[PDB]
RNA sequence: UGUGGUGGCGAUAGCGAGAAGGAUACACCUGUUCCCAUGCCGAACACAGAAGUUAAGCUUCUUAGCGCCGAUUGUAGUGAAGGGUUUCCCUUUGUGAGAGUAGGACGUCGCCACGC
RNA sequence: GGCGGUCGCCUCCUAAAAGGUAACGGAGGCGCCCAAAGGUUCCCUCAGAAUGGUUGGAAAUCAUUCGAAGAGUGUAAAGGC
RNA sequence: GAUGGAGGUAGAGCACUGUUUGGACUAGGGGCCCAUCGGGUUACCGAAUUCAGAUAAACUCCGAAUGCCAUUCAUUUAU
């Protein structure tokens, strides 16, 4: 609703390896409103809403303005940790 | 059943070709009309014997 | 007491002159087993599916929509 | 013929009014028939064929072709090449022809008659008729005939369902039950 | 049509004991007997005992026998005897 | 039963003819087409595709009706458009059929009145 | 010396494998699932414990799949014979499992018998195992 | 304009489901005497024509159920450089797929004849 | 070392996406056949499944429909068609 | 360094060959039918049939990094 939704790189090297030992998740949006752009998101921040709410709610992007309604698709996340990683989202309408 | 088998001129007497047949297949000698190089013009050539 | 390690031998097929090469007439392009590369401008397939060049000029390899691809020689 | 003659002159309005056609063009014809004596004793005695179609030669008015086998099977012992069917096609009117015969002459011959099976659809329209004997047609003799082989008559239409078939053989014989 | 390798076949007329519906053909022949305009100058030799009306089938049924009397048996034979 | 759609097999045998030879260069190609009642032909080139001389069975010009006569008067009438342009090294396309005279006669007629297969 | 699972194979020596790592085949059907976290084969028989183990502390069955099945096969020679010639005897089977997948899932009865099963089957595999539940997803289903 | 014929361009052109049409054109259909034909059969092929009809093919239109073309991202893997156990793992640096998916798409270009 | 097995040729894998590459490594074949199973010019499209139909059988010949290949290719296997 | 290409490797993927675990179902068979025609009953299951989820060296609808082959190409070097 007011989230941590910012920018990235576009095929930044090994740099990764570090973002899984630090607690970040590479995180993904393409769709309807503005076309694709990676973005920022870690773990503790969105699981508030997933307790508050349940599993499917209207999720909304920030620069502080008007908002993004993803309704993240698909993240089978890295197992033996049960954390996140690659989490694809997905944005439509009304 | 298969034997090498030469074919020759029927006129000018020339051992001209090689070949194989089946000698239980087709046991009559044979007649093809290859090109004979002593002369050259078509013969009828029949199987060695 | 086994009874294996019967081999043939090689027999080195693999494409023999690449692409933007000045080739003479004559030469093989792709030596096949079975039609892998169609034949096109100017190449010609001999007995056992080799591919050869029939007039001077340079060799490119293109595809034919989705089934397979050609070799070609487009003189100067 | 005369069934040409009945078909063009009572067939095609009847059939036009129970269905209402948007064109004549629509109507369900009779195309082809095809004949099958298969003498499936080749492969033991091939000395059957032999009267097999002589009898067909006799009931249609051409040679029948032979068919071939076309696969090996050992529990019947079936090469390929070896024949066991005898063919003909109808056509034209000769179709009608026989088919008159049919209605007429042939098949009131047969002892303890019902009628043809109602069901022979296909989903399609194809309706056939299988026979026993073969001594039924008066082109076939007592004194002559010597087995109890049979046919299996193949009739062709043009009609997508099987009411209509029906009801149109009905315009043209078939006594039903 | 091919040649030589078709048998006989003449429009023969054909008969019965009633109906002359002599108008079919068929491919047994012989002694000449119907040579007439309405029909093909043809044969009657196939004389077929079958009208296409002796079933009585496309004549329709008929009550060519009963076959019917069962009831009466017990009802009529000593039941003529009952009344 | 269906009825399969006559001009899909000539259609067929045509593509496979055609893969023989077009080469319809300088030795451009010909053509033919039958119909119920009518026959047309073109002298076509690749690869632009662009015919060069054309003629009509019931279209401009004939004399008899949808046999030799229409087919022969159609050959005469493509053979000298054609060498109006200068052109005698037509390479035949059979088209899809084969050599009994609506094809054949035309094919013959094209050849007498000065083109050369 | 109990056989639980095999095959028909199609080929008898199969050359030995290469683990390298995983990660993924979350829950499927049941409620509560095993996570094996590290690299190696697994017997025929473990498996055949390990469900042994499971079924008894369970009761009334409660659905129980076996999300794993030995495919490749095993060889060996006899002791006293030198190195040398081809192949040995084949005798047994394995499925290897890399770390992250899952092998085992229940559902049926409450957390008490579901983590009491899964630990007293835990104790018959070379792994370091786990436990994790089906979680969650847009729609359960 | 329409209709017929004839070519290229990766099915983004296809498949499927539904509607319209006949002046010309195409086709269905009317026939076998005639060149020609059937391992039997004018169904096929070939020939002779115009009684009858857009039912079908056939061309125009509608449709995202199916088939296809799909970006930007993330993740797997890897060259070079290193560090731990050396069965395997981990870190910088360069590259980065397959799956998933926004979206596109019920064609584009060229020629010849006919007449409206 | 012996006793066993093998010694020439062809196809697949091992083989690390040019070509080449060992093992008493893992799998199969060859020491011919064909006068048409060749040459050329015409024409045709399969295995199945469902549905019907005497002898007729679950499985012979037939007929209709669906079917991009699930067939066939003298011979072993790849690559093709 | 730049451009062009050949090929099926590491992935990963079930379209083909194998191997395979659950759900449904009926294809009707499974000892009887339950019986001396209403449904074959309990039960077995493969295909017809499907919904999920797995795996391969001699499985592939797909597929990199690298090397390899070339150029009237460029820059240093010297074979
Ligand atoms: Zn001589």
């Amino acid at each position: 609703v007011q989230l941590e939704v910012k920018e990235r790189a576009i095929r930044p090297r090994s740099l990764r390896n570090q973002l899984r030992h630090e607690g970040k998740v590479p995180a993904i949006v393409y769709g309807y409103q503005i076309e694709s752009t990676p973005i920022y998101f870690e773990e503790k921040d969105l699981s508030k809403i997933l307790r508050e709410h349940g599993a499917n709610t209207v999720i909304k992007m920030t620069v502080d303005g008007k908002n993004i309604n993803t309704l993240m698709s698909k993240a089978q996340l890295d197992t033996f940790t049960g954390q996140m990683l690659h989490v694809e989202f997905l944005s439509v309408n009304m | 059943m298969r034997v090498n088998i030469t074919l020759e001129c029927t006129s000018c007497k020339e051992r001209n070709y090689l070949t194989n047949k089946n000698k239980r297949n087709n046991p009559d000698r044979l007649e093809k009309q290859k090109y004979c190089p002593r002369e050259r013009k078509v013969t009828l050539h029949r199987e060695t014997k | 007491s086994t009874s294996n390690g019967r081999d043939s031998e090689s027999k080195r097929l693999g494409a023999k002159s690449a692409d933007g090469q000045t080739v003479t007439g004559g030469s093989i392009l792709y030596r096949q087993r079975g039609t892998k590369i169609y034949p096109g401008v100017n190449v010609g397939i001999g007995g056992d599916d080799t591919l050869f060049a029939k007039v001077d000029g340079v060799v490119r390899f293109e595809r034919k929509g989705r089934d397979k691809k050609q070799v070609s020689v487009y003189p100067v | 013929n005369r069934l040409k003659e009945k078909y063009i002159k009572e067939v095609t309005p009847s059939l036009v009014e129970k269905f209402n056609y948007s064109s004549v063009m629509q109507t369900p014809k009779v195309d082809k028939i095809v004949i099958n004596m298969g003498v499936g004793d080749a492969v033991s005695n091939a000395k059957n064929l032999d009267k097999a179609v002589e009898e067909l030669a006799l009931i249609t008015g051409q040679k029948p072709l032979i068919t071939k086998a076309k696969k090996s099977i050992a529990g019947f012992r079936l090469r390929e090449g070896m024949p066991i069917g005898a063919k003909v096609t109808l056509r034209g009117e000769r179709m009608y022809e026989f088919l008159d015969k049919l209605v007429t002459v042939s098949l009131p011959r047969v002892r303890d008659f019902h009628g043809v099976s109602k069901k022979a659809f296909d989903g399609r329209g194809n309706y056939t008729l299988g026979i026993k004997e073969q001594l039924i047609f008066p082109e076939v003799d007592y004194d002559l005939v010597d087995k109890v082989r049979g046919m299996d008559i193949v009739i062709v239409t043009t009609a997508n369902t099987d009411e209509e078939s029906r009801e149109l053989l009905a315009q043209l014989g078939m006594p039903f039950q | 049509m091919k040649q030589d390798i078709h048998p006989n076949y003449q429009p023969v007329v054909f008969m019965d004991s009633t109906t002359g519906f002599k108008f079919l053909s068929g491919s047994t022949k012989g002694s000449s007997e119907t040579v007439e305009w309405e029909d093909g100058n043809t044969y009657p030799l196939l004389r077929v005992e079958v009208t296409s009306d002796s079933h009585p089938f496309y004549t329709g049924r008929q009550k060519f026998t009963q076959a019917d009397g069962r009831v009466d048996r017990f009802n009529k034979k000593y039941g003529l005897k009952d009344e | 039963i269906t009825k399969p759609d006559k001009n899909k097999t000539r259609q067929k045998r045509h593509r496979r003819v055609r893969n023989k030879i077009s080469g319809t260069a300088e030795c451009p190609r010909l053509n033919i087409f039958r119909s119920n009642k009518n026959i047309y032909a073109q002298v076509i080139d690749d690869v632009a595709g662009v015919t060069l001389a054309s003629a009509s069975a019931l279209d401009k010009e004939i004399s008899g009706g949808t046999k030799t006569e229409t087919a022969a008067a159609v050959g005469k009438l493509v053979a000298e458009r054609a060498a109006e342009k200068g052109i005698k090294k037509v390479v035949f396309d059979r088209g899809g059929y084969l050599y009994h005279g609506r094809v054949q006669a035309l094919a013959e007629a094209a050849r007498e009145n000065g083109l050369e297969f | 010396m109990l056989v639980p699972k095999r095959v028909k194979h199609r080929r008898e020596f199969r050359g030995k494998m290469r683990g390298e790592a995983k990660g993924g085949k979350e829950v499927a059907f049941g409620e509560w699932g095993l996570q094996a976290t590290e690299s190696h084969w697994i017997t025929n028989r473990q498996i055949e414990a390990a469900r042994i183990a499971m079924t008894r502390y369970m009761k009334r069955g409660g659905k129980v799949w076996i999300k794993i099945f030995p495919h490749k096969s095993y060889t060996s020679k006899a002791i006293g014979v030198r190195m040398g010639k081809g192949k040995g005897a084949p005798e047994g089977w394995v499925s290897p499992v890399k770390r992250g997948k899952i092998m085992f899932e229940i559902a049926g009865v409450p957390e008490e018998v579901a983590r009491e099963a899964l630990r007293l089957a835990s104790h018959k595999l070379p792994v370091k195992t786990k436990i994790v539940k089906r979680e969650e997803m847009g729609g359960e289903s």
